[PDB]
RNA sequence: GCCUGUUUACCAAAAACAUCACCUCUAGCAUCACCAGUAUUAGAGGCACCGCCUGCCCAGUGAUCACUUGUUCCUUAAAUAGGGACCUGUAUGAAUGGCUCCACGAGGGUUCAGCUGUCUCUUACUUUUAACCAGUGAAAUUGACCUGCCCGUGAAGAGGCGGGCAUAACACAGCAAGACGAGAAGACCCUAUGGAGCUUUAAUUUAUUAAUGCAAACACCUGCAUUAAAAAUUUCGGUUGGGGCGACCUCGGAGCAGAACCCAACCUCCGAGCAGUACAUGCUAAGACUUCACCAGUCAAAGCGAACACUCAAUUGAUCCAAUAACUUGACCAACGGAACAAGUUACCCUAGGGAUAACAGCGCAAUCCUAUUCUAGAGUCCAUAUCAACAAUAGGGUUUACGACCUCGAUGUUGGAUCAGGACAUCCCGAUGGUGCAGCCGCUAUUAAAGGUUCGUUUGUUCAACGAUUAAAGUCCUACGUGAUCUGAGUUCAGACCGGAGUAAUCCAGGUCGGUUUCUAUCUACUUUCAAAUUCCUCCCUGUACGAAAGGACAAGAGAAAUAAGGCCUACUUCACAAAGCGCCUUCCCCCGUAAAUGAUAUCAUCUCAACUUAGUAUUAUACCCACACCCACCCAAGAACAGGGUU
RNA sequence: ACCCCUAUACCUUCUGCAUAAUGAAUUAACUAGAAAUAACUUUGCAAGGAGAGCCAAAGCUAAGACCCCCGAAACCAGACGAGCUACCUAAGAACAGCUAAAAGAGCACACCCGUCUAUGUAGCAAAAUAGUGGGAAGAUUUAUAGGUAGAGGCGACAAACCUACCGAGCCUGGUGAUAGCUGGUUGUCCAAGAUAGAAUCUUAGUUCAACUUUAAAUUUGCCCACAGAACCCUCUAAAUCCCCUUGUAAAUUUAACUGUUAGUCCAAAGAGGAACAGCUCUUUGGACACUAGGAAAAAACCUUGUAGAGAGAGUAAAAAAUUUAACACCCAUAGUAGGCCUAAAAGCAGCCACCAAUUAAGAAAGCGUUCAAGCUCAACACCCACUAAAAAAUCCCAAACAUAUA
């Protein structure tokens, strides 16, 4: 045993949350699978017939909610089917009514190549981000990693990404958070911040999500 | 599957003698859940004639069945009705050889 | 949550309430409220500024108008289906829902930069308190106490019991391990034919009010009846973890007392709540049986009268009361010994109790798990035993178990952290060995070893989980979460509030989130400088050696640097200044025993020997410190709470 | 005096247990069983008794002799309360300074409130202090007088406030409320005295039975021996019922009462979905709630019961045993690599036969080689001897001892 306090606290937390309670009893993979819905619930992000590119997509709950809104599995016939890619360098376990491009970088060019290939019509309607460094115990160095993946996954956007698409990325908050806020509102017209019920409130993260891109 | 003592488990027999397959039968006995021993025909008889000659070459004036069946120190209040018909040789679900 | 504002006086200031604006409902009116008012008004409510979206059960097609249809009548026995009239003076729909947004907030969460003893890691000084002297002088508490320790016993748990051990007696000052330490106030579960508040589609009412009708009276009043509103009185059976969905309560049969009777709770199964044939299924009467009481229930000789007291395991219901001329009849009173008729909810709760309370409540071994051994199948290139190991067995330590072969989720002084740790070894590191599928460095495995040590941070996902950076290693456990009269998160867990779900509601959740009061002056036991023996890492030498084909890369012995720990100190530095401190400086000493070998008998070889024996082997370590005693005026002190101690040549 | 030996405070409660829990600082005083019917005992009179009524098939009259204490939350009636607080009415008062086109504006006094921390917790205080806070021209704060009253008021709903204790104030009365619940129940001595059940809005209680006590009447009671008490299911025991004799002395009936009962543990047999332990439960018996001795302390195991005094004696039960693993020396040619399948299996991948030479060796029992090659074993001589486990947490736990006559 020997669990610190930190060690303790978490693990209350963890057993205490309804939301991996709720994942458990829903088939849920991942309890982050719920920040997305709510968002869905609030913003209406997801339609069927939308095409899907999910980065750090492992264990794949965010594939799961993407794949049941977009119709993706085609479980209802009367909804346009859509296509959902999910791309993380770990090994993503198989869902139905959805392809795992593995092991990839959204970053390299090479992947991002291979990315557009599978995707029908070489673009992609919604891209989410879920993806973060691992916590080296120092909230500023985590906080400009995280901001600099979200930069390079910006930088890679336009490729990918249809004029008017969405954009989801979860970030921690800091000081380099305005900056990215700013170059998101450069290129997206509508930028929101929000923080789901889902998100721990001990937790500093936030999702950035950009509506109607342009350029 | 119930078993009781004295009870043969399983049977051998061919073109072999006892000390051919004592050696399995005896690993087998000893992985058995009850106390238990190879025995062949002779073994067996062997083993019987031991102890019915131990009965009729004892010293002791006083055995468990002659107490127990004339309740010589009130004893049937500690014993059980069973017991007269075990001799003592009994006791729960264990056996005792070496009691006569 | 628009805002300013209001709220639980005395644990909740809030997201709750109110609030402008908007919306719904009700009302055509005077001399005591509304109001000396009148529909742009007034009252009862909902929602919460504004701003932007969201609006038809108005009868259908065809070219305001014809025509079936809708509604009403009549003909028709009555209908079907025919004859006539109307729907053409107007209708709007939401106390509906979402959406941003300015300002604001002792609201909840996150964050930039600085900042600071919050912390690393604490120190110095002042005041209060303190201790001593003088005066005054309480409280909770108290069976009596001449009030020890270890192990055991007492389902846990002992100052007092047993076996050991210890022990001149008395203050003063600290301490909080024990005295299930003290005072209330709790929280949990259960109980009472104990309360109360609230709700209703619980039962019983309509005395009250309002309206209506019928009498009376010639509109009001009175009597009667009906309808509503408003209340009023009273209750909320029993079993089943507890809760939801269910089941059960009476009678008969089997497991089931092996053989007179009785007796197996709970459970596992079955069945019964009739029916058929008589119509003397008439009357009466010895003696008996009996569901362990009573009440009920059962059998029956003889006799009178007839003829030539039915089958079936249960197949059932007291009293009262009602109907009836009598004879009789009447409850799925099934909660089946039966109240004539009464439900929910309480986290606003109350009282009287019981139980946990708190470390037992289930203590001499069935089921299951882990560990070790045994078994020798099987992996391991061949090869059981370098390493791993199937079905099993044995030993030790945990967990579970009497019936809804139903989904649950439980428990809750329950468990984190701080402080200080005591202990075990089943060793994570450091020591010493044996084996290896051990060339060396790393390893794998076992024996021995508890002296010493065993880090700092942070949670994007993870059902007792990780991540980052380290380390010689970041051990597994017991100690009533070890430790709350040393301190502190969360949970049980609640008084306020909201969300989702449930419920007609009150309210609930075994769901989520915000806010939220436990005080203690120490009487006793125990203890308050045992001390004098320190570990580890890294670097260098060996040496780049042995080893190895190279790649790589030791062990002993020695040297140097550190870190920690224990014990001191102030020359400097730093906090500071006759001094106290760390961030500074100084010192730190013995081994461990598992095996590896000679000689050599039982057993003339061999054999390390629960043979006599011989070495590694170290054995009892040892040494260090302390050690003379005026006056006990006074003064001083590097000594000190008091006391004591040192100095006064 | 102490030292020695012996000795687990008292009361009360829980089905049973105390050592558990309850109550007690101590002293003095005060503080808790009230009555009938019917029975019994003792008198009077007696088919009558009684000082009208009433009873009477020996009764009647009289007397004696049996029935506690404290405690709720509540409910209702009649008063008293708005000098606190909630709201309102009448007529009043207060609000520095600075910024502001000027306000339920901002900063900020006084004033009002009470966010957060610390102190305090029999306190300064039955809600305070210090700091920090929210508001501070207004839906503001506040003085005076008046009003609304409990089946009620009042409320920017907090079940808020209504004189420190409001899910319904306080006081008095009804009221000695009621309490199947808790606690208590006061001289001395002796005697008899314990666990089948049924019903119940019932399992914290009560009524009947069972057991227990007393008094009275009368004859059997208990222990028991032959004989006797079922088939079916295919099995089933210890036993039980009935019972002369005998050994014993009790039993039944009558009259009158109370009180007790989910008892606990041990031995035995069982029951709870075909759960050997545990839990729950039934039966038989024992012990315990009654003494003492013993087993370490010890309710339930063993020994033992009928009471006192003794500085006598004989006894009963009554002290655990156990210590465990040696083993052969010597030697081995050959028909042939026995045939089939197999790259080949040649003694040992598999199948069939299992003969045969020396004096004596299995067409090979175990290892080992891709197959071979090899190391054993059985074989001949030689004559040798060969007879089964352990661990834990404060500190091991009587001291010890193999050798004088049960
Ligand atoms: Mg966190
Ligand atoms: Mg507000
Ligand atoms: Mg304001
Ligand atoms: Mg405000
Ligand atoms: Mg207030
Ligand atoms: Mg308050
Ligand atoms: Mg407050
Ligand atoms: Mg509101
Ligand atoms: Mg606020
Ligand atoms: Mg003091
Ligand atoms: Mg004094
Ligand atoms: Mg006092
Ligand atoms: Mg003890
Ligand atoms: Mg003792
Ligand atoms: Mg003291
Ligand atoms: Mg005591
Ligand atoms: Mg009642
Ligand atoms: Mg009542
Ligand atoms: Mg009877
Ligand atoms: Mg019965
Ligand atoms: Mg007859
Ligand atoms: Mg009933
Ligand atoms: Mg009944
Ligand atoms: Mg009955
Ligand atoms: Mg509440
Ligand atoms: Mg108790
Ligand atoms: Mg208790
Ligand atoms: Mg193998
Ligand atoms: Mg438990
Ligand atoms: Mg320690
Ligand atoms: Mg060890
Ligand atoms: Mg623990
Ligand atoms: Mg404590
Ligand atoms: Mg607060
Ligand atoms: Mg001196
Ligand atoms: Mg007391
Ligand atoms: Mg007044
Ligand atoms: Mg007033
Ligand atoms: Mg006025
Ligand atoms: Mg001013
Ligand atoms: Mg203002
Ligand atoms: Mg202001
Ligand atoms: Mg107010
Ligand atoms: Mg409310
Ligand atoms: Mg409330
Ligand atoms: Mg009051
Ligand atoms: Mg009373
Ligand atoms: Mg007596
Ligand atoms: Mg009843
Ligand atoms: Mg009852
Ligand atoms: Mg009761
Ligand atoms: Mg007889
Ligand atoms: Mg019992
Ligand atoms: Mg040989």
């Amino acid at each position: 045993k020997n669990r610190t306090g930190a060690e303790h606290l978490w693990l209350t937390r963890h057993l205490r949350d309804p939301f991996v309670k709720a994942a458990k009893v829903e088939s849920y993979r991942c309890r982050s699978a719920f920040k997305l819905l709510e968002v869905n619930e609030r913003h209406q992000i997801l339609r069927p017939g939308l095409r899907v590119l999910d980065c750090g997509a492992a264990p794949g709950a965010w594939s799961q909610v993407a794949v049941q809104k977009v119709n993706a599995a085609g479980t209802d016939p009367s909804s346009p089917v859509g296509f959902v890619l999910g791309v993380d360098l770990l090994h993503i376990f198989p869902l139905e009514g959805a392809t795992f491009l593995c092991p990839a970088d959204v970053t390299d060019p090479r992947t991002s190549q291979r990315i557009l290939e599978v995707l029908p019509g070489r673009r992609a309607d919604v891209i989410l981000s879920d993806m973060a460094p691992n916590a080296t115990g120092f909230r500023d160095l985590d906080h400009d990693r995280l901001i600099s993946l979200c930069l390079t996954l910006l930088s890679v956007t336009p490729d990918i990404l249809q004029p008017g698409g969405t954009f989801l990325c979860k970030t921690w908050a800091g000081s380099q958070s305005r900056r990215l806020q700013r170059r998101l509102t450069e290129e997206f017209q509508n930028v929101r911040i929000i923080k789901p019920e889902a998100s721990r409130k001990e937790s500093s993260e936030v999702y950035f999500l950009a509506t109607q891109y342009h350029g | 599957t119930p078993v009781k003592a004295g009870r043969l488990v399983v049977e051998m027999g061919g073109r072999c003698e006892f000390e051919e397959v004592q050696g399995f039968l005896d690993q087998v006995a000893h992985k058995l859940p009850f106390a238990a021993k190879a025995v062949s025909r002779g073994t067996l008889e062997k083993m019987r004639k031991d102890q019915e000659e131990r009965e009729r070459n004892n010293q002791n004036p006083w055995t468990f069945e002659r107490i127990a069946t004339a309740n010589m120190l009130g004893i049937r209040k500690v014993l059980s009705p069973y017991d007269l018909t075990h001799k003592g040789k009994y006791w729960g679900k264990f056996y005792m050889p070496k009691r006569v």
